[PDB]
Formats: C-alpha cells, structure tokens, sequence
DNA sequence: TTGATAACGCTTACAA
DNA sequence: TTGTAAGCGTTATCAA
C-alpha cells in the first residue's frame, strides 16, 4: 500500500494542496514549506502515483505505439527511434503487435485510446478506409510512420517508395540491364502493389524496356521467399540479368539461393535490397541496398506526434525523408 | 560563433549519432543552428537535423549566439567527435 | 463530461452500476436491459476509461518490461515471447531501452512503479547486489529474463549458459579438436564472464587440455569484432582448429572474416555459435549453433509473473529451460 | 482421450507454434496433458509445454478427459498439423 | 502562500 | 435483478 500525498502532508504539518504544489514545484511556496516537505517525502520514499494523476490531469505522459511485428531486424529499429526521441521529451510508451491483422489493429487502437494515451504511432501494411475511420474518431493525435496510405489523411513520415523503386530499377539500366526482374512483397500490401510495382514498371516503361510480366515474383518479406524466388526466375526460358529485391532480408535468399546454384554475384547477376539493415552488411558479397533512415523514420514520426500534442501548429502533416542508394559487392 | 565540419561518419547524421548531436545543443540556452548545402535549420529540432540528410562527405556549419554560445560551440565538438560524425 | 459511464445511464435509464455491470459482462442482467444499455452505449459513443477503472480497482493490466535495446536481434525476439504471453493474459507491456546503464534502469524501475503497473519483466546483463536490494523492496512482483544474478535471490528463468558453453567445447574436443578459442562477449557482463567463459574453461579442464590465454578473444557482440576476433586467432603462430563464438552475429563474422583470408569454412575451421537465431540459417555454409529458445524464456517468464501477479503459489522462483546444439553445415 | 504425434517441426514445439497449441488446450473444460517420453505436463500450462525442450523427432501423447474431452483431442490434433507441428 | 473541497470515471460492498 | 454510495490518489477551483 503505497504512501499518498496524505502521508507527507502529515510529515510536514501542511496540506494535501501544498504538497502538490511542491511535487510540482509550483512558484508560490514559502521556501521554507518547499524544503520542509520536500525532504519530507524523501523521509517517506513517496513515489507520486501516476494514474490517479493522469485522471485528475487527464493526461498521461504516455503514447501509444502500434506495430506489425517487433521481432522484425526493420520494425525493432523504428522501435528504437520512437522509443529515444520519447523519453526525450519525457514520453512512456505502450508497444503492442498486431501482425498485419486488421482485427488486432482496430482493437490495440481501442485497447490504447481506453489506458488514455497521449498520442499513437501507427504501422501497417495495409491501411483500409476503415482504418481512417477510426483514426478520425481518435481524440488525441495519430502519427503513421514508415506505413503507406492511400487516402492520405493521417499525418505520416516516410519516404517515396514509388520514387525509390525508381531510382534502383534505373540505374540498373544506366548499367545495360535490359532483362531487370522484380521480387516484391505481398502483393495484397499498397506499399507493394501500388508504390513500389509502380515505381519499377514506370522506370520502365520510361526507358522504352518492355513489361515481361514473369519478371515479377511475389515474396513474402521472408529470407525463403526471395530464395524460391531466384530459383523461379532462373527457369523461364528468358531470364533475368538484375534483380530487385524489396527487402534485404530477401535479397539474402536470392544471393545464396544463386550462390547455391553454381552462379557467382555478381558476376552473372546483379541484386540490390532495399532498407539497408544490418543484415545489408553481414553478407557475402556484401549487399546493395536502397538506402531508407529507418531510425529517422521512427524518430521524426515520434518528434511530430510530440509536436501534435503539445497541440502546437505544424506545417505539412504528411513529411518524407529524402533516401539514397549504397552499392557494394552485390553490383559490378 | 561557428565551425564547419567534414562529416567522416559511415552514416552520416542520422541514427542515434544524430538524436545525440541534437540533444547536445538542447543543453544550452544559446540559439544553436545548422546549415548545409544552403539550408540552415534549428540544431535542437530533431525533424530539421534528420530532414536534410546529411550523408558521409558533405560538410556543416554548426551556428550559436547566446550567453553560453561558447560552452556550446565546444560541447557540440566533443560530441561531433565522440560518435565521429565530421570534424 | 463528455460521454462518463454516467452519461449511459440516463440514456438506459439505468443506474451506474447496471451500465457497470452490463460493460463488464457480469452475468446478472435482465436481457431486456443488458441490450437496452449496449443500445446506449453505442448511440453515445461510449468507451470505458481503464484509468478510471485502474484508480478504483487498484490494478492496470499492463506489465512493466526494462529491456538494454530492443533494436537487438536477440532482445527484440525476447520481447516477442513475453508481450505474446501477456496479450494471452490481457496484459499490456511498457517498454523502455536500458542501454545496460545502472542509473537508467533504476530509473526506469521506479517509473514503471509509478506508473502502477502489476508486475515487471527485467532484462539486464549487470545485475549488482543493490539492483537485487531494489527488486526485493518492490511492491509488484519482479521477474528476470535470461539475466545472470549471482546472488539468485529474485525469480528468473534462463538456461544454464555455463552448461551449454561447456557442451559446445566437448563437442569439439570429441572431434578430436585440441586447439579450441573462444570469442566471447564483453567480459563486464557476468554473462560472459562468469558463465559462458567458465563454461569454456572448464570442457578444457575436465579434457586434461591446457588453458591457452590466447585463445579467449573478447569481441562485443558486434559482428564486425567477429571479423576482428577471426583476425587475431588467425594472427597467433599456433593458431585454433576451432572457434566458438559466444554470440551467432559474432560467428558470422568469424565466418566471413576467415572466408575472406582465403580459409573454407568448415574444412579449414570448425565454426560455433550461439543463440540459434534468425541468422544462423541465413548464412552460407550454415551456421551450427547452441540453441537457445529466446521466445521460450521471454514467455516462461511473463507465464511465470502472471502467477505472481496473482499471488498464486510457485515452485521454485529460478527456472531453467533446456538447450541443445543444432549442427549445420559450419561443422564437418 | 489420447493420440501420440511424432513432432516434425524443425523448431519442434516452441514459440508462438507451442503458444497457439497451449490456448487451444486451455479453451476446453475437460483436462488436457502433454507427455514426452517419460515426464507430462499440463498442455494448458505455458510453462510446461515449454519445460519439455520437444525438438524435432520426438514422439509425445495428447490426452484428454472429461466433459469435451472429444471435441478437445480433435481440436489440438487439427492446430498440431495446422501449425506445422507433428504428425 | 495555504487549505478546504469539489471533480475525475469507475469499482463494489451493502441495500433494496 | 438493480440501485446507493463510499472510496481510490491527484489536480484544480475557490476562498482565506
């Protein structure tokens, strides 16, 4: 049974209001009252309950952060940004996973919105009408982080996806591929779909190379995805001479699912991943990848939020950081 | 007073580096600015440091001017060095 | 004001606690009301406040988790066990990085209790006797996850890491292996030197094999103190047949280090790691490892606290989960 | 009730696979238990699913008794082979 | 500067 | 079945 603020006022012949105003130090008190109960409830060890403050404050220093899947080497690192630039500026956080299940996600915002968090940080692969429904129906602000929306609605910090898969597919061309295959991730996701399946075929289309749709596989994000994936695009009658994958974790697979093959990288073919994670650096060749702030992302989308809750003016909801591109070993 | 920079990190001013420099010039009451490639932004706003996407190369100009723009300026080196990001 | 389990009240005509019953399904409402009042909950947009419900029923639901850095691929894998376990349990995580420093995971402990959370899951690799004072004068129940505490004194579950290690060297030296290093982790953390390296010294001793200081390379869990690590061993005028890496990131860096001086992994070098994590498949040859079920101890642990948490009783408050080494192809 | 599988899951019965199989068990009012090679645990209880270290080629015994002690060993034999666990 | 005294939104005996 | 009312620990509004 923990000691209220009844018990130090006790401890120091003043009242609950004083001891209040002291614990939040409050200008107006008698420096000789401030010191008295200040060291006070140091005689006690009294640790201001923090609850019964958030429903007389309403409001709990706390946000709210929704995320696919933690474990991930790519979420666990925007993780980390959100979760820096929170105690920052004095923020707790909530984690919770929903795994791309729009059930889960609807239910962790309810979950969240009913502890009176103070904001959310929300990611997903797929952001439906319905989402956005929800997300106006939330009484403190929402900030998406390295997550795609159609409706663009909700403020967000990202990057252009489209734009990047460009940037990739094209300089490939630039190097004379004219056979450049694409290994996405779950189709069913806008990011994939919409974003980065565009940005690769308008690069393209844009450089008069025709479409071949067998030049498209469909990975799951996973390291055998992307190894079934080479093993499939080394089997049409015409193949590949570049490979994009949309995630070094599958660039992985189809480096070694080569490699496994007799073919050498890059030697016959060309890979380049995209995010740049640590898992970029621990491989052999050494991976190239489109590069993409990940921690920055977190990071930026966690300082908005502050920002959108402190309920002070802010331009442009919808931020995107500027990305590159890091060839190493995995392109001649 | 100012100093510029090479920035010699591998990552440039981004991941934690970049949140250490900005809370570093959030340590003094002085108005610390940063401006590269023709751009200056607020050295304590983690959304202008990161936005500018200062990569492994360029150069920056670290600004100050206050009472402590001095103490400032220093501590901001030590940091610059610390996680090695320019010099 | 706006929208309070009041507010549903009159709108049922209903009293406070029929619409208290009624949202917390106890079983003692007439159907004609129990409906009348979901009516009204839904016309007013009503959502409980669990704040509200914490202050009176004394108790949050959500759990408290002090983890170094979840950014790490084995930490975040950890976190998965333990905030799957506690969804099971309608338990909500707070989640905060350590970075392994003493003053900020005291702080984060006496936040945390601020926060009234109803039980606390810790993640460290330093455990001193004052961190073991604090837990003991604790008003939750405290819970350790794959920590070392000398002094254990506060429940945990764990495996036996000097145990494991010294399996992994018998291993070896039933292979005939004289020569074996060992890469470890930073020798602060007990960890590494009072279990893992133990673990080490001893297969040696009980094989009648002489200690050979030069065998012990200190990496930092780094992958790239992996390549160094490989490096120095390969650097000695009596070199290692084998090497066991404390940690898999390390290992890969042994791996690719040695294939980059030209060595052929395995049949110039047998290569250990340990943790058996994502990686150790996703590495070519693959790599043979001491398996650690991560996601086991970081859900046995939560399973354990929620027992805790509900003054239940325990056998044995240190829990030891098995082990086993899983060879790939880094083994001849 | 009773059935014994032969675990031909690589992880064997660990992780969230062995986290979906213990809440299938615990849904059902009839005792559920879990018997590898010598020892048995509760198959509703976390911590002893998890005691057991299953791995790969292992053979177990699901048993079940009481009021939907049919319905339960059914179940779990569906999630064991649903989950990619054993056969 | 202080100190009573309502809110805050909901759980829970104790009653009816 | 359903209503009454006493908390729970802090902040906040008014007077002193």
């Amino acid at each position: 049974m923990n000691i209220t603020i009844y018990d130090v006022a006790r401890e120091a012949n003043v009242s609950m209001a004083t001891v209040s105003r002291v614990v939040n130090g409050n200008p107006n008190v008698k420096p000789t009252t401030r010191k008295k109960v200040l060291e006070a409830i140091e005689r006690l060890g009294y640790r201001p309950n923090a609850v019964a403050r958030g429903l007389a404050s309403k409001k709990t220093t706390t946000v709210g952060v929704i995320i696919p899947d933690i474990s991930s080497i790519f979420y666990s690192e925007l993780a980390r940004g959100i979760e820096d630039i929170a105690t920052m500026y004095k923020y707790n956080i909530i984690l919770s996973n929903s795994d791309q299940n729009m059930e889960k996600e609807l239910h962790l915002l309810n979950t969240m919105l009913g502890k009176q968090v103070d904001g959310i940080v929300f990611m997903g692969g797929n952001i439906t009408d319905e989402h956005v429904a929800e997300f106006k129906r939330s009484p403190v602000p929402i900030v998406l982080a390295a997550s795609v929306e159609e409706q663009e609605e909700t403020p967000s910090v990202a990057i252009d996806y489209e734009q990047a898969i460009y940037d990739a597919v094209k300089l490939l061309v630039d190097k004379g591929h004219t056979d450049i295959a694409f290994v996405s991730g779950p189709m069913a996701e806008p990011i994939n779909r919409s974003k980065k399946l565009q940005g690769y075929k308008r690069a393209l289309e844009e450089a008069n190379l025709p479409f071949n749709e067998q030049f498209v596989a469909e990975g799951d994000y996973t390291y055998d995805s992307g190894l079934e994936a080479l093993q499939h695009l080394m089997s049409l009658d015409k193949k590949p001479t570049a490979i994009l994958s949309a995630t070094d974790e599958m660039a992985l697979g189809i480096i070694h699912a080569a490699q496994d093959q007799g073919l050498s990288i890059p030697e016959d073919l060309d890979i380049i991943g995209f995010d740049n994670t640590r898992l970029s650096l621990m491989v052999r060749p050494q991976l190239s990848t489109v590069v993409q702030p990940t921690y920055d992302i977190g990071a930026v989308a966690m300082r908005l939020l502050t920002k959108l809750m402190n309920k002070e003016p802010v331009e442009e909801h919808i931020v995107e950081l500027p990305h590159r591109i890091e060839l190493r070993k995995s392109t001649k | 007073a100012q100093k510029t920079f090479k920035v010699t990190a591998d990552s440039g001013i981004h991941a934690r580096p970049a949140t250490v420099l900005v809370q570093t010039a959030s340590k003094y009451d002085a108005d610390v600015n940063l401006e590269y490639n023709g751009k200056t932004v607020n050295l304590k706003s983690i959304m202008g440091v990161m936005s500018l996407g200062i990569a492994k190369g360029a150069e920056i100009t670290i600004s100050a001017s206050g009472a402590d723009e001095n103490d400032a300026l220093n501590a901001l080196e030590e940091t610059m060095k610390s996680e090695g990001l320019g010099e």
